[PDB]
Formats: C-alpha cells, structure tokens, sequence
C-alpha cells in the first residue's frame, strides 16, 4: 500500500525525439526501453452481492488489475531484429497494428493491484491516490490459470490493453514514464494514443501518516513541473476520470 | 582517498598507514610502499610495480561502473558504499599473493610428508571456476 | 601579520585607561588566551577532517563562556576508565595547560600528566599519551601476570596457548595505536571472535 | 526574447537614418540662411548661441552614432555567445590480456 | 572541434562586424570629403555620390544578413553527456597502456 | 580614428579567442567569487561518471 503523487501530461510525437535528449540532459541518465500488459477484471454481475451495506455504504464494489511484463520477442516483427533493443525503435510504433494478437494473450491466460479515487478537496496540487498491491508468485492444481484463479475469487475479465514506452529515474525516487497504449480484442488492435505520447511523473510515499515526506515529495514534484515550462505542461488529471469503481464506468486513456 | 579507507580495515593482516601520503604492506618475503608525491637503470620488479598502478586504476574504473549500473538500476536505492562489501581494491592483488605463497608451502609441506616419504603418488593440479 | 583593528584598540584603550583606577594587561592576556585557544580550536578543526583519528577516536568541545577544551578518546574503551582530557587557563601561572583527566595517570610515576607549547607540538603530546596509557594499560596486565613479557617488542603481549596436546606456543597481541582495541596477528575465526569479545 | 531584439534593432536602424538625415541638413544649411519670403523659417536671433546649438548637434550626433553602433556590436557579440551556450545537442581479447597480465605478476612475484 | 554548422555561423557573425567596421570607416571618408566640398573645391564632387552610395548599400545589407541570423535563430530550436561514456574511455586507454607493458617489443 | 583603432584591436583579439578555443565538454558561464562578473567554466570531473 503506497501513497502515489503523480502529475500527468501528453506530447505530439513530432517533439518526441527533442524531448528525449532535453530529458538526458537534465537528469544524466538514458532512457530505458520496458513494456508491460495488464487485464481489468470486474465482480462477476451473475452473483449478487447483498452484502454491499446498502444503508450505510461500508464498501462499493472495485476493479482489480493484474499486470505482467512481456518479452520483446512477441512485441518485434520479422522486420525489426536488424535494429538494435533501444528506444529508436518506439519511432517504428505509429500503426495500429501490433504483432501481438488476441489468441497470443488468451495462450497466456503477476501484479495484483487495487486503486481508489483521489483525494477530494481543491486544496491538493498534486495527484494522491492509495494503491494497495501484491504479488503472485505461482500455483499448482488441477485448473492452475489465472484465469481460473480469478473466476475462484468472483472476478472475470473485462478488457486489457498493452503499454510500451520509456523510463527515466531521477533524483529522490523520481520516476518519469512516456508511454504508448494499445488496446486488443479479438476484432483487433487500436492504438487509443494515436499520434502521441502519454507522459506520466510520479513519485511513491510508503506510509501516508508521515507528513514530513509528502511535503518533500510535493515540492520535488512541483520542482519538476516549473523546470519544464514552456516545453510540456504537466497538469493535476480530472478527479473524476480517476475512478475506477464498477457503479460507474469511465477510464482516464 | 579509496585505498585509504580500504586499508584502513586490514590492520589485523599486516597492513598499515605511515603518513597522510604512505601505504606499507608487509609479507613474510617483501615489502610494498605506496606513496603519493609531489613533483616539488631499470630494477627487476619496475613492470611489476607499473602493473600494479595499472590493475589499481581498473579496479577504480571496475568500481564506477558498478556504482553506475547500481544507479540506473533502481532510484530508491541510497548509493551508500559499503567498505567490507563494495570497496575491493588491495583485496584481490594481496588475496593472489598470499594465495599462492601459501600454495608453495602447501607443496613443501606434501612433498616433504608425502612424496619423500610414500613413493610413487601423482599429483595433480586443477582450478574450478 | 594579524590584520588587528588598531583605532578601535586605540578607542578601547584610550577608554580602559581613563576609567582605570593593570586592567589593560589583564583584558590583554585574556585576549591572548582566547585567540590562542580558538587557533588551537581551529587547528584541531583542520586535522580532524583529514586526520588519523576522524573516525571517532577524537572528539573536542569547546566552551567560551569558560573557554576550555574536553576532548574525549577512545569511546569505545571499557576498561575501567575513559579517556578525558581538559585543556584550559591554569589558575596559577595564568597560562593555559593541557591534564589529561585520568587517575591511572595521577598516580603514574616519572610522567607527566601536564603538558604546554600544545600549539607547537599538539600531534606530538596526543601521541605520548596515547603511548602513555597503553603503555599502562599494558603494565597492569603484566602485573597481574596473565600475559608474560616480549622481550624483543615492548608493545608486544605474549600469550601462552597450547595449539596441540604437547605444543605450548605464544601468540603476539597487540594494540591499536589509533582506537585501542586489541587485535592478533594471524587471528582464526575464533581468534577474532574472543579478540572482539576483549574488546 | 529574439522579438525584442528584432524590435530594438529596429528602432536602431531607423535612429541611424534620422540622426544621418538630421546632422546632413545641419551641415548643409549650417551655412545660414536668409530669405525675404515670409515662407521661409530659418532664424538667427542671438550671435553666440547660434555656434552654441551647432556645438549641441555636434555632441548629440557623435554621441547618438556612437552609442548606436556599439550596442549594435554588443547585441552581435550576445548573439554569438548564445550560440555557442545554448545549443543543447572485443572483451575475449581482454581476457587473455588479463589472464597473461596475471600469471606474469605471479611468476615476478 | 565544433560542428560545421556553427562554424558557417561564426563565420558569417565575424562577416557582419567587419562590416560594420567597413561601414564606420567609410562614414570616416565621407565626413572627410565633406569638409573640402564645404571648402570649395568640386574636383572630388564625383567621388561624393559613390561614397554616399556604397555607404548605404553597406548600411543595409549588414543590417539584412543580422536580421537573416536572427531569423535563423528562430528554426534552430528543436535541431554531463560525455561522462556517460567518460569512464569507458579511460578503461579503454589504461588497457591500452598495459598492452604497451605486456608487450617487451614495442616499449622503445 | 579612435574607435577604429581601438575596434581592430577588439576584433585582434577576438578572432585570437575564436581560432584558440576547441570544442562534448559541459561550459558555461558562472559568477567570480573574488571578481562578480562572468567568466566560462568546464566541468571536468568525475562526478557525472
């Protein structure tokens, strides 16, 4: 369970190339290449969950993501070993299209993790949200699937969609993401951040009491923020596009 | 300044400081001196005091990239160096020397039990990696 | 060469003698001392930086108000004492003095326990006292014979252990010039263990 | 920022034309004139101070022409200085290398 | 050394204050002339116009390219780095060096 | 005749500074502590290494 502050922005990719060594500049570090992939899953609506207190509201029910990191080999087609693994190739990713396909993913089937909406209030100059996590490591048994793990819990799959992009770690447990999102069905593949990079900058507090370091983590982020003026604005999200509970159905992409 | 603090730990082995600018390492047969100095026929064992400033310098350069790979790995992490773990410098030069000096008394001491007493045994050498 | 601010001296001066009834020289020697002390202070502040005894084996508190100096040594020392020294103006001579805080050293014969021209030779007095108790140290432990005599090196423990049934051999202790801690040559796993178990 | 710059050139180009224009007239009439025609506007009415106002175009043209031209040199020099700044752009053989390297310090050692 | 790029840059800076430079000497010579004109003799009356002319045209075209330079200024945005590799290279060259030294042959 | 002067003696040096100076390394400019006014600086050190 970690405290996230995060601030949030988009770039056209024509500046892709520019923002990168602007990047390199400031924090003395190169990119690093990484990819993940991660699937929503939903309570099952064929069970009716009367035990939602309904007279005081205890709890509502939430989204469950379950993340997992993917080898290249399924992400470069027959055109692309010639190159080497850096983050040039990221140029090559405009189309819509993806070799990895619906039928690869459905083969596959970790990080399990659940998220509430952020603090209310207009008083906050950055993004705080709660995040409770943990880890499978395996299983065994007669159905040892994830899929069958998560129907065990009264969970099944809602959709899932696959990131590609670039890290940058900075001073004080900073870390910057430009990231590209493709969502996967089997009617296809659909980049949903055509034409553009989505730029995320966060930093992780591990205990929410102490004061101290929040205060010091928001004005390293605002730091941030008023180093890159003029270049990129990085903006406190919609505290409603954040929410990820099943009554009501949005998701920030 | 690095071996300084590295040879500050080895005083139990025979190792000490003279001044802010000497080193001494004794061994039961030699003597090193490392000194840093101010500007203001060719020896036996000159290439092997130049070789030792060479293999000193990668060690240095060895530990940098180290430190820099630890770095990109993970910003969370202090880069705190560690003086028993991260600092190895004296440690593989003297660790080689007294290696092998105790591997030559190790021979005299068979060959002097065992092949001068039971005839006929054969030796034989290996390293594993 | 001291950049002396002369008019303000020429004012105070001028001032002291005209509401002096002696109290110049006095405000004068005080001066000395205390510009002799801060220096000593700040020589102290140079070496400590640098020096052979920055990691922990010397720490030096300084008071104006009283204007003296309680250095403490060897922190990690528990044998029966704790190395204290005080430096500061001698009643008497109106001189400041260096006494090295320790019983063990009132009752020493033929050493002195204070010392001056601690300006001159700061490194050198720190040394003879250092050698000085474990020298003491060293001559309480031959006194109550547990370690015999080392002829050959005076700074030296001999032990008696047996390494076999029939074998009955030294083994040499020595001790740290710089912490103080005791420490063996060739030390085995065990060795190191009982030696850190003495410490 | 550059937009300033562009400006303040600007103003610098259209100062040297005026002042040219204004220090060839005053040369060139300097000779003073005198004409019946009510239409005319030339006046010089106290002797003295005639030679005082040409001494006053004289020190204002040399010190106008020269400011001008050195700030031009200096914004020049500034340009150039931004230029500069701102601009923000086997290992087997190493292994028997190391491996000869160490068995011949164990042989002189 | 520099870029090329840069260079041409340097190049056509160094260009416009010599010019200007070209541009104060010739008001020298014009001012010059002047005074004799006012004198009276019309014998250099021909060399006047010339002097004029060119002592415009140099007023303008300097002024021209500075305005271009700035120009170009405005496109140019967008089109410790060495120390990432810094180290590297030392390795490189201490390696090098004891070759030098493993080698008996090659140290004369 | 005076600026002239002078200005060839400026563009004598400037050109000694511009045909002087190579080129990677990290320069910039910075304030003197004992002076105040800007001077150009390299950054030579190993800490970014």
């Amino acid at each position: 369970m970690v405290q996230q502050l995060s601030l949030f922005g988009s770039i056209g990719d024509d500046g892709y190339d520019l923002l990168i060594s602007t990047l390199t500049t400031i924090s003395g570090n190169p990119p690093l290449l990484y990819n993940s992939l991660c699937t929503v899953w939903k309570p099952n609506p064929s069970y009716d969950v009367e035990n939602v207190n309904s007279r005081n509201q205890l709890v509502e029910p939430n989204r469950i993501k379950l993340s997992k990191e993917v080898p290249f080999s399924y992400l470069i087609d027959e055109t692309m070993m010639d190159k080497p693994l850096n983050f040039r190739i990221l140029k090559s990713f405009t189309n819509d299209k993806i070799p990895l396909n619906y039928a690869m993913t459905r083969n596959i089937l970790w990080s399990l993790q659940i998220s509430d909406i952020p603090a209310a209030g207009n008083n906050r100059s950055v993004s705080m949200q709660t995040i409770a996590e943990t880890i499978i490591l395996s299983s065994a048994g007669k159905n040892s699937s994830v899929s069958s793990l998560m129907n065990g819990l009264g969970y099944v799959f809602e959709f899932q969609y696959l990131t590609i992009g670039v890290k940058f770690f900075m001073k004080h447990g900073l870390i910057l993401e430009l990231q590209k999102i493709w969502q996967i069905e089997e009617a296809g593949n659909s980049q949903i951040t055509s034409g553009g990079f989505l730029l995320k900058a966060y930093i992780n507090v591990s205990r929410g009491t102490d004061i101290d370091r929040i205060n010091y983590t928001e004005t390293a982020l605002m730091n941030l923020k008023k180093e890159l003026q003029g270049y990129i604005e990085l903006s406190v999200p919609d505290r409603q596009s954040m929410d990820s509970r099943v009554a009501h159905g949005n998701i920030l992409i | 300044y690095q071996i300084k603090k590295e040879c500050a730990l080895l005083i139990s082995y025979g190792v000490s400081i003279e001044n802010e600018n000497k080193v001494i390492i004794e061994l039961p047969n030699e003597k090193f001196e490392i000194e840093l100095l101010s500007l203001d026929l060719p020896k036996i064992n000159d290439k092997r005091a130049n070789l030792m400033l060479v293999m000193l310098r990668l060690l240095l350069v060895v530990i940098f990239k180290k430190t820099l790979r630890s770095r990109i790995s993970s910003p969370h992490g202090l880069i705190n160096l560690n003086v028993d773990d991260d600092i190895l410098i004296i440690r593989p030069i003297l660790g080689k020397v007294r290696f092998a000096n105790y591997k030559l008394l190790l021979k005299k001491i068979i060959k002097d039990y065992v092949l001068d007493i039971v005839p006929g045994s054969s030796i034989t050498e290996t390293e594993v990696e | 060469n001291l950049p002396l601010n002369k008019p303000r001296l020429e004012k105070l001066i001028n001032e002291i003698l005209l509401k002096s009834n002696l109290s110049l020289y006095n405000f004068l020697h005080k001066y000395v001392l205390t510009l002799q002390l801060y220096m000593v202070h700040r020589e102290f502040l140079k070496l400590a930086n640098g020096g052979k005894f920055s990691k922990s084996n010397l720490i030096h508190n300084y008071d104006s108000k009283k204007s003296t100096i309680t250095v403490r040594y060897w922190l990690n020392g528990k044998m029966d004492s704790k190395g204290k020294i005080t430096i500061g103006i001698q009643r008497t001579t109106e001189s400041l003095i260096l006494k090295w805080d320790n019983q063990s050293a009132s009752r020493a014969k033929n050493m002195p326990v204070i010392y001056n021209n601690i300006v001159s030779n700061i490194e050198g007095i720190l040394d003879e006292i250092m050698f000085n108790h474990a020298r003491i140290i060293r001559s309480e432990l031959l006194a109550r014979d547990i370690f015999q005599e080392d002829e050959e090196n005076s700074d030296v423990l001999l032990f008696q252990l047996p390494t076999t049934c029939v074998s009955m051999a030294p083994i040499q202790l020595k001790i740290d010039l710089l912490s103080g801690q005791f420490y063996f040559r060739n030390p085995t796993p065990l060795l190191s263990n009982y030696a850190s178990k003495i410490n | 920022m550059s937009n300033q710059a562009l400006y303040e050139k600007l103003e610098q180009t259209r100062t040297i034309l005026s002042v040219k224009l204004a220090e060839l007239i005053n040369m060139t009439t300097i000779a003073d004139r005198n004409d019946d025609d009510e239409g005319s506007f030339a006046q010089e009415n106290s002797e003295l101070a005639v030679a005082t106002t040409s001494v006053m175009m004289v020190n204002n043209q040399t010190m106008q022409l020269i400011k001008n031209v050195q700030d031009l040199l200096i914004l020049t020099r500034s340009i150039k200085e931004k230029w500069l700044l701102n601009q923000i752009p086997d290992e087997k053989q190493i292994e028997e290398l190391l491996d000869n390297c160490i068995e011949t310090f164990v042989a002189e050692k | 050394m520099q870029p090329p790029y840069i260079q041409e840059r340097l190049k056509s800076l160094n260009d416009i204050e010599t010019q200007l430079c070209s541009m104060l000497q010739e008001a020298s010579q014009v001012t010059f002339i002047f005074g004799e004109l006012k004198r009276g003799n019309e014998s250099v009356k021909p060399q006047f116009e010339n002097h004029v002319k060119q002592f415009y045209e140099r007023l303008d075209k300097s002024t021209t390219q500075l305005r271009k330079e700035i120009q170009l200024l405005d496109e140019n945005v967008g089109t410790n780095k060495k120390a990432l590799g810094q180290d590297t290279e030392k390795m490189e060259e201490q390696l090098d060096l004891l070759s030098a030294i493993l080698d008996p042959s090659k140290s004369k | 005749n005076k600026l002239s002067s002078i200005l060839q003696n400026e563009h004598d040096y400037w050109n000694k500074i511009m045909q002087s100076i190579s080129n990677k390394d990290v320069i910039f400019k910075i304030r003197d502590r004992t002076s105040g006014q800007k001077l150009l600086a390299i950054k030579y050190g190993y800490e970014d290494s």
